[PDB]
RNA sequence: CCCGCAGAAGAAGCACCGGCUAACUCCGUGCCAGCAGCCGCGGUAAUACGGAGGGUGCAAGCGUUAAUCGGAAUUACUGGGCGUAAAGCGCACGCAGGCGGUUUGUUAAGUCAGAUGUGAAAUCCCCGGGCUCAACCUGGGAACUGCAUCUGAUACUGGCAA
């Protein structure tokens, strides 16, 4: 009913009096398969509690984003932090065909079928913040309608 | 020194939608009160009104449906370092066909949907998405 | 071309079983499935994107028993093909001749009625057939040749094929021995089990 | 497969109708279920039991039989999970608001008897205070330490705890149970039909239940991360 | 950017240079091999590189690894040049194709064996 | 091409297995011998060298080398940048070049639409047909993103007049 998903740990530094103290991040995207996703990064000591933060805040962290038939509405762009993301609604695509750490995040919202193409930076943090953007920036026929022209049959013609 | 009004009026379009203002106001031309009101056709823009005699001025109140603009994204095409010109098979379709590309054909300016079924193209002058 | 090797190593690499022999009996209880497929069998590994795709790709081609280069004219056949690309794949698949003559029942595995395909004794039409990847039309006539007909193996095979599942895209009559195509099976035809977006999106990489 | 377990079939001539997809009456006027269809049901059970134990849920395991009593206390104490197995009060997951406070009078009572007041007031005084905690140490002592409500309920007889079916279906949890010949599997979401009332079977199919949970919690995942 | 720059000087293309200056779209080159020797690597791997140099059938005189473990090659012997750098010597770019025309192949190999060309140990 | 005879008989290699990258253990050696596409391994318990077992990929092929494009949005027209990462002339004037406020009229050059001619055939793509299937051959079309001419449209751009 949730269908979690790890994408990437990284092993991260401090650098004490002592010596160099060891930590990890996870990240994780969650999500039903109806257009919620959120994300979490969570970071700890070791790698399950690390995974096991990066659920709890990923569950507290979901965003609406309004989907038919499993693909895009429309060809949406994003950016966060230097990762330029272009996706595609591909109508029959066939396939979730993303890269890296969008990938996941796109196949736990439940597009089953996009073409999605990452331009600039590739780390995954600013990626999937990158994507969980350009899926909350998509609206819907139904959405565009209601604010402009008033009629489904006007705006989509 | 202001070579293209039009990118002055979108500017003005983009920067009250942005600023959450009422109205804009912009020096008018038959080609602003001719892109307005296809904008008002459409819908993202209500009560454009030209008010003056011989410097006049045209204003637009600026639609709010939500807490949220309406005016989500308004691009500047046919610039006059770049101008743009396509067929009737070639016109675009702005956000997938739900938003609106507005193009300026022989039969006036008017939007693409219209040029399709019009069966003629132009120059495309924006897009409102 | 053809494997011919251990064929239920295969299905312990894939895990799930793959109906790669006759099933007289079941799955045997006498391979050990589903917990070794080598020396390190025990040692169950990650299997990562990449290999969920892979294993997938892997578990098809051992299925049907096409290679790499084929299967690979079979995506592209699919993908220039109209409509959906993995349905057009599997169709593509379901539609070889040893497919169309294990799914009447005229062998017990596909090794085998590939050997009866391969043999120059099964007919499509009321013509002869010697090639394992014909792609049969839909409303055609699969049949057996009169030399072949009635050794001990079609009786065998088909007597086992009883009980397996009886594909409703296509008749049988197994007296006669014949089977009219009748149209080409949709996905929702074929055991939900292969998963044809890790293939399509694996060659789509 | 017959296993190893002889869970063949069942009682004689008091089944419930709605099994007849399970049935083969045997020449001594005695039911057999049908053993090729039991074991898709069973593995169908189980690929829901490493879903949820690996969504790290609780498992409440309930059987009393005066026969599977300890295999499901043995069986389930190998896990990290939970059981019901001498005695099924009415009420302990619909009316578990209540059912609390008697947690909370057994945890707090073995921790003033382990060490505190068990000789303090009467030798009279132990006789009650100890005998009222061996008699909530076998109704609550398996389900003393979930402090929740359950995610799944593995009952092993719905015809003898029937009402724990109905007691997780007034609430949404989804029970499944391992069905008589007599037993009705209509609450029941994964029946498995078999044989209630044979140690080895409760050995049987509570021990795979009891490898699909603690095989099925990660323990590769997190060693990955780690 | 400026469209206009564009349009009055052209957006230039980046010009590739061959790793491989030993006679351009060739895969092999034949060479002469004068003075087979020994070079220590750089700084931090340590050992005796087993390198000869080589004057090709053009002209050029390029110096190249020899593969395997131990060789024959003694100052005449005439052998086929592949491509390819080591990383670990300065300049070596290229290598002799083992078991090609003189440089025969590697004793007691059974691993990889299309690479150092060892034949099949049949009998 | 078809019919018959004989008997599983004549027919499986190649690369890889530290990460990227699917696939792991032991033994031999000891910063040596060697490997390596990039990180980099090798100092006595090397999943990275050599051998064996086991596994993975491809298969009458397999791998290496050479070469082109891709990935590379890494020459960015589509589609990048320029305070500090590479990058705003030291600052101006200024010819050619580029760009141009607003209204009306005319023109139709740009622009748009149609038509005709042409854009050879083969090739790509679609629907078929024939080789036992496929590769291959082939029927019909589509396309050949164009160029020229005639006929119109005149919203924009340009030319002319006010």
């Amino acid at each position: 009913e949730l269908q979690e998903k790890l994408i990437a740990v990284n092993r991260v530094s401090k650098t004490v009096k002592g010596g160099r103290i060891f930590s990890f991040t996870a990240l994780t995207v969650v999500g039903d398969g109806n257009g919620r996703v959120g994300f979490g990064y969570g970071k700890a000591r070791e790698v399950p509690a690390a995974i096991q933060k990066a659920m709890e805040k990923a569950r507290r962290n979901m965003i609406n984003v309004a989907l038919n038939n499993g693909t895009l509405q429309h060809p949406v762009k994003g950016v966060h932090t230097g990762s330029r993301v272009f996706m595609q609604p591909a109508s029959e695509g066939t396939g979730i065909i993303a890269g890296g750490a969008m990938r996941a995040v796109l196949e736990v919202a439940g597009v089953h079928n996009v073409l999605a193409k990452a331009y600039g930076s590739t780390n995954p943090i600013n990626v999937v913040r990158a994507t969980i953007d350009g899926l909350e920036n998509m609206n819907s026929p139904e959405m565009v309608a209601a604010k402009r022209g008033k009629s489904v049959e006007e705006i989509l013609g | 020194s202001m070579q293209d009004p039009i990118a002055d009026m979108l500017t003005r379009i983009r920067n009250g939608q942005a600023a959450n203002k009422a109205a804009v106001t912009m020096p008018s031309s038959k080609l602003k009160v001719a892109i307005a009101n296809v904008l008002k056709e459409e819908g993202f823009i209500e009560d454009f009104k030209v008010e003056g005699d011989t410097k006049p001025e045209l204003e637009l109140t600026l639609k709010y449906f939500q807490g949220k603009a309406v005016v989500e994204s308004i691009q500047r095409v046919s610039r006059p370092g770049l101008r743009i010109y396509k067929r009737k098979d070639e016109l675009p379709k702005v956000m997938a066909g739900l938003g609106i590309a507005v193009v300026s054909t022989s039969k006036g300016v008017m939007t693409d949907r219209a040029a399709r079924q019009a069966g003629l193209g132009g120059e495309i002058i924006c897009y409102v998405a | 071309a053809r494997y011919l090797g251990p064929k239920l190593k295969l299905s312990r690499r894939e895990g799930t079983d793959l109906f790669l022999k006759s099933g007289v009996r079941a799955i045997d209880t006498k391979c050990k499935i589903e917990q070794a497929p080598g020396q390190h069998g025990a040692r169950k590994p990650r299997l990562s994107d990449y290999g969920v795709q892979l294993r997938e790709k892997q578990k098809v081609r051992r299925i049907y028993g096409v290679l790499e280069r084929q299967f690979r004219n079979y995506y592209k056949e699919a993908a220039r093909l109209k409509g959906n690309t993995g349905e057009n794949l599997l169709a593509l698949l379901e539609g070889r001749l040893d497919n169309v003559v294990y799914r009447m029942g005229f062998g017990a595995t596909r090794a085998e009625a590939r050997q009866l395909v391969s043999h120059k004794a099964i007919m499509v039409n009321g013509r002869v057939v010697n090639i394992a990847s014909y792609q049969v039309s839909p409303n055609d006539v699969v049949s057996i040749r009169e030399k072949a007909k009635k050794q001990s193996r079609v009786k065998a095979a088909l007597e086992l094929a009883e009980q397996r599942e009886k594909p409703t895209w296509l008749e049988v009559d197994a007296g006669k021995m014949e089977g009219t195509f009748k149209r080409k099976p949709e996905r929702s035809d074929l055991s939900a089990d292969i998963n044809e977006h890790l293939i399509v999106e694996l060659y789509s990489k | 497969m017959l296993k190893a377990g002889v869970h063949f079939g069942h009682q004689t001539r008091y089944w419930n109708p709605k099994m007849k997809p399970f049935i083969f009456g045997a020449r001594n006027k005695v039911h057999i279920i049908n053993l090729e269809k039991t074991v898709p049901m069973f593995n169908e059970a189980l690929a829901e039991l490493n879903k949820i134990a690996s969504r790290k849920g609780k498992i409440l395991f309930v059987g009393t039989k005066r026969a599977a009593s300890e295999a499901v206390k043995d069986a389930a104490l190998s896990c990290d999970q939970f059981f019901v197995n001498h005695r099924w009060l009415g009420g302990m997951l619909t009316n578990w608001k209540t059912v609390r406070q008697s947690i909370k009078r057994l945890k707090d009572l073995e921790t003033q008897s382990q060490d505190g007041t068990f000789d303090k007031l009467t030798k009279k005084e132990a006789l009650m205070r100890t005998r009222e905690l061996e008699k909530l140490e076998n109704s609550l002592g398996g389900i003393k330490d979930m402090g929740g409500l359950p995610d799944a309920l593995f009952v092993i007889d719905a015809d003898h705890e029937h009402i724990a079916i109905k007691e997780a279906n007034n609430l949404g949890i989804p029970v499944f149970a391992i069905v008589d010949t007599n037993s009705d599997p209509d609450g029941v979401d994964f029946v498995i039909p078999g044989n209630d009332d044979a140690i080895r079977a409760v050995t049987l199919y509570l021990g795979a239940v009891a490898a699909t949970v603690r095989e099925g919690r990660s323990q590769d995942l997190a060693s990955q991360a780690e | 950017a400026t469209v206009n720059q564009l349009v009055r000087k052209p957006r230039a293309r980046k010009v590739a240079k061959s790793n491989v200056p030993a006679l351009e779209a060739c895969p092999q080159k034949r060479g002469v091999c004068t003075r087979v020797y020994t070079t220590t690597p750089k700084k931090p791997n340590s050992a005796l590189r087993k390198v000869c140099r080589v004057r090709l059938t053009n002209g050029f005189e390029v110096t190249s690894y020899i593969g395997g473990e131990g060789h024959n090659l003694q100052e005449h012997s005439v052998i086929l040049i592949r491509g390819g750098r080591v990383k670990d010597l300065p300049g070596v770019r290229y290598h002799t194709v083992r078991g090609a025309l003189d440089c025969s192949g590697v004793k007691d190999r059974k691993q990889a064996r299309s690479k150092y060309g060892v034949k099949r140990p049949k009998a």
